[PDB]
RNA sequence: CACAAACGCGUCUCAGAGAUAAUUAAUGAUUUAAUCUUAACCUAAUUAACUCAUAAUAAAUCCAGCCCUAGAACAGGGCACA
């Protein structure tokens, strides 16, 4: 992990880039053979958006995520971590990882709004004033299509759309 | 009473519709990813 | 005329508030009613809906053992189904004959 | 410190009283769990 | 900043002309106090949760025509029976002692009201 | 309900189908003389 | 608000009541058994 | 287990004459509406307001002076 | 704004932004170019 | 076992106060068990003409949990008999000014259509925080589980949890977090 | 306008906060460049609705007769000054 300081000392400036030590990767995942590195820790089709441990790790600190080029993932798997990312961030997990902005903390607002499984964004859906009736319905998605491949130990396919 | 071949589709009997589905094509899903396979 | 489609609606009415006593009585122990109900046909323990309510109202402590019955038969089947061999029969997964 | 009888009431001394009732009735045997009457030819 | 006072209960009098500096004519109604007194005080928390009540009555009318609570109400205040008993909606700081009289001067030459009354019923 | 691990068993589907619980004589003299059987 | 036009089950527009699981397992039930029955009914 | 609660006390003893504070204790009276009554009986005893209301005299005559009885 | 409902560049500044759940045509050096899908 | 008529009856007939939490809660999985509790279904004493039924008293209303984006696709609608009285107010908008009007219309809609609908709305009590009266609170008999498990978020996991699962990949060093 | 009243053709009064759709921006990843974000975190600039501050009503059981600017009936306000 690389850290870059800006110091300005009387109209001089420098930039340095100081290396922290990172930690590491564990000894012994269960499947060597594989791979992509969840495909590796047999945590296909197992995760959701309510592991925080595993969606901590593929992650910034300001709340970002990291290329693949990086992270060494199948693409779908990617989508996938994005896509839980996404979900436990309005979903109100990783309160750690927001951005300081200490002028804005103390205005306050109304309270948040406890909510998760959310596919879309809270700004850009419109409220369903029409709705329908049962031929034709408009229903509200809960979860992603992206996660449907999960095992599931009911038997029974996870209802997306309700 | 509408034609045999029409424009809007021709929207099918219940039974033919349970036919349909019933039969409709479903890929070969192999036991492990081939492509985070060695 | 309503009198006699009442009288055919009335065992369908009745076997439906037998169904909700024992659906109460099972779920107060834990249990649902679907899996209460084949677990002890499993047991080869033929009790109607009837009967089961009636053991649901008045007599606490036997559907209290009927649904330990259930439960252990539940748990035997899925203890047998997750073992994947023949060599295992349960004290409850014995099949009993007629004699 | 042992359970010998338990009674509902509306009002505790009327629960009370029908817990006595029961302890009672335990204590003489008049019970709903007992034996009914013996009708035989000896 | 934000209190509130105390309102009144008047008598319609009747109307008049009256004239500006600058030569406009404007029309006055005659509000005219003859008994004013607050009556009770409800508190905060018991009336509405953000403002405290205050009870005023009106001109003085007969004993006998009046109901025997509110004779006996009157008789532990201390005053003769009120025609119209209102409620005003009254900030804690601007609290007043019941039994306290209220005059005119109460408003000041140069200010603003709000007026409320009984229209003329015109019937069905 | 339970009918088909009835069918897998050997019972019939339903419980009344030919069971111990359907040809026995429901009800005996209680001096042990047989009963006159059953119509159906 | 919305309505079907004429008749629900007759005509060129008609309701668009789609096809259940519970259906779809019945179907191949039945399937399964008349497969049974056409292989007792070859030799 | 939790004990009994116990409650007894009388407030409305006075020294002066115990034949006026006994009948001090049979005091207590009160007379109200129908409407007040009806939403103070729904407020205690949690049910709606429509129950409490009275019936007419055919539904009256017609209710069974000699019901069945079990047990 | 142009409200369309296929997308494409009609000069090669133009780009792809998907706001308020929609995507559009946001063009810099031609602003008549700005399309959104409907 | 051995009771006498009247106060066998009383115990058998018995109304009894539940406790439930809404802290973190879907209202549809919550007012589930609500209507299960306010029909008394849950008892095998139960008909449809005895007046059998329980208390349910639900605290934490205002902590309520929408699932997916329910919170602003979801609209609660009522008209008020004039002409151009048609509100339709979001989700979102109707928690923020009734607490309760989300928990209250769900249980509402979810018991049956009869007449003792509203005689079994009585009975339920929705308080939206933790400040419940005494008289309430000494009538409570026992409290529900909630249907829904709450995930916890980075900052309640314990540090032996964090060295306990391990890490998945190992990031390189010359890379800025 | 031949009733003490009604009437206009005559006179008086008429309001704050939040919220938004479209559209502009600030910070910043996937995609270490950028990029208003169906990526978060806090942000603003912003139509009409719509709600709420705020205003009205909001003191239980005297009511025979008489009057009334109150009224179809029932109701409502006065009847100690004088
Ligand atoms: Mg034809
Ligand atoms: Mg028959
Ligand atoms: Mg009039
Ligand atoms: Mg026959
Ligand atoms: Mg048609
Ligand atoms: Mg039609
Ligand atoms: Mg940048
Ligand atoms: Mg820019
Ligand atoms: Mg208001
Ligand atoms: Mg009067
Ligand atoms: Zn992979
Ligand atoms: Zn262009």
């Amino acid at each position: 992990f690389r850290e870059v300081v800006e110091i300005l000392d009387g109209k001089t400036t420098i930039i340095e880039g100081r290396i922290t030590e990172t930690p590491q990767e564990s000894p012994n995942p269960p499947n060597p053979t594989g791979q992509c590195p969840i495909c590796r820790w047999n945590l296909k089709h197992k995760y959701n958006y309510e592991d925080v441990l595993l969606l901590s790790q593929f992650i910034r600190p300001h709340g970002g995520m990291l290329p693949r080029r990086i992270t060494g993932l199948c693409q779908e798997e990617h989508l996938k971590i994005e896509e839980c990312v996404k979900m436990a961030h309005r979903a109100g997990l990783l309160p750690n990882h927001r951005p300081k902005l200490p002028e804005g903390f103390v205005p306050k607002s109304k309270p948040r709004l406890n909510r998760y499984l959310t596919r879309w964004s809270p700004r850009s859906v419109k409220p369903i004033y029409n709705k329908g009736h049962r031929w034709n319905k408009v229903r509200m998605p809960v979860g992603s299509p992206l996660l449907k491949d999960n095992v599931s130990y009911s038997g029974r396919p996870l209802l997306l759309y309700h | 009473g509408s034609k045999a071949v029409t424009r809007h589709r021709r929207v099918m009997h219940f039974e033919r519709q349970k036919l349909m589905a019933v039969t409709e094509y479903i890929p070969p899903k192999p036991t492990i990813n081939p492509r985070c396979l060695p | 005329v309503k009198c006699t489609r009442a009288r055919r609606l009335k065992k369908r009415s009745l076997r439906t508030l037998w169904i909700n006593r024992i659906t109460a009585a099972s779920q107060e122990h834990g249990l649902k009613y679907p899996a209460f109900i084949i677990n002890l046909i499993k047991c080869q323990v033929e009790l109607n809906r009837k009967v089961l309510a009636d053991l649901a109202i008045y007599e606490p402590k036997t559907f209290k053992s009927l649904a330990a019955l259930a439960k252990r038969r539940r748990e035997e089947g899925f203890a047998a189904a997750l073992g994947d061999g023949k060599e295992p029969d349960g004290i409850f997964s014995r099949v009993v004959q007629h004699r | 410190r042992k359970l010998i009888a338990e009674g509902p009431g509306e009002t505790v001394l009327v629960a009370e009283e029908e817990a006595a009732r029961v302890a009672l009735r335990k204590l003489f045997g008049f019970t709903e769990n007992r034996r009914p009457w013996d009708y035989s030819k000896p | 900043p934000g209190s509130s006072r105390v309102g009144l209960i008047a008598l319609k009098l009747g109307m008049m002309p009256l004239w500006t500096k600058d030569g406009q004519k404007h029309v006055v109604t005659l509000l005219q106090v003859q008994d004013c007194h607050v009556l009770k005080y409800t508190p905060k928390e018991n009336h509405n949760g953000r403002m405290a009540a205050l009870t005023v009555g009106g001109k003085t009318v007969s004993h006998f025509h009046k109901s025997a609570s509110i004779l006996e109400f009157y008789q532990e205040l201390g005053l003769p029976p009120k025609q119209k008993v209102k409620i005003f909606n009254v900030t804690e700081n601007a609290v007043i002692k019941p039994g306290t009289p209220l005059y005119a001067a109460h408003f000041r030459p140069g200010q603003y009201v709000d007026v409320t009354a009984k229209t003329i019923g015109k019937g069905f | 309900a339970g009918s088909q691990w009835r069918l897998q068993q050997g019972f019939a589907a339903n419980p009344s189908g030919y069971g111990p619980l359907t040809e026995l004589p429901d009800w005996s003299y209680a001096d042990g003389r047989p009963a006159p059987p059953m119509k159906g | 608000r919305n309505r079907i036009p004429g008749r629900q089950w007759i005509g060129k527009h008609r309701r668009p009541r789609p096809v259940s699981a519970q259906a779809k397992q019945n179907m191949i039930r039945r399937l399964e058994t008349e497969a049974e029955n056409q292989y007792w009914l070859s030799r | 287990t939790k004990p009994i609660p116990r409650p007894d006390p009388v407030h409305n003893i006075e020294e002066t004459h115990d034949l006026v504070l006994k009948t001090r204790l049979e005091e207590k009276g009160e007379h109200l509406e129908q409407g007040p009554m009806i939403e103070q009986l729904s407020k205690m005893f949690f049910t709606t307001k429509h129950r409490w209301y009275p019936r007419g005299q055919y539904h009256r005559r017609r209710r069974k002076p000699n019901p069945p009885k079990d047990r | 704004f142009k409200t369309k409902g296929v997308l494409k560049k009609r000069c090669r500044d133009c780009y792809l932004v998907k706001r308020r759940g929609r995507w559009f045509i946001y063009c810099k050096t031609n602003p008549k170019h700005k399309q959104r899908q409907m | 076992s051995s009771f006498s008529k009247a106060p066998q009856q009383w115990a058998t007939f018995a109304r009894v106060w539940y406790l439930l939490d809404g802290k973190m809660q879907p209202p549809g999985k919550l007012a589930a068990m609500a209507s299960v509790k306010l029909q008394g279904l849950h008892k095998p004493v139960y008909h449809q003409l005895s007046d059998c039924g329980d208390h349910v008293v639900i605290m934490n209303t205002r902590h309520i949990a929408f699932s997916g984006n329910k919170w602003e696709q979801k609209v609660y609608s009522s008209h008020t008999g004039y002409p151009g009285g048609f509100r339709q107010v979001t989700a979102a908008q109707l928690h923020q000014k009734d607490p309760v009007a989300i928990v209250k219309l769900a249980i509402y809609g979810m018991l049956p259509k009869n007449l003792h609908r509203r005689t079994m709305m009585q009975r339920l009590h929705l308080f939206p925080d933790e400040d419940i009266p005494e008289d309430i609170l000494k009538n409570l008999v026992e409290e529900l589980p909630q249907p829904r498990k709450v995930p916890r978020r980075l900052d309640e996991y314990t540090q032996e949890e964090i060295e306990a699962f391990p890490r998945v990949w190992s990031p390189p060093e010359d890379y800025r977090l």
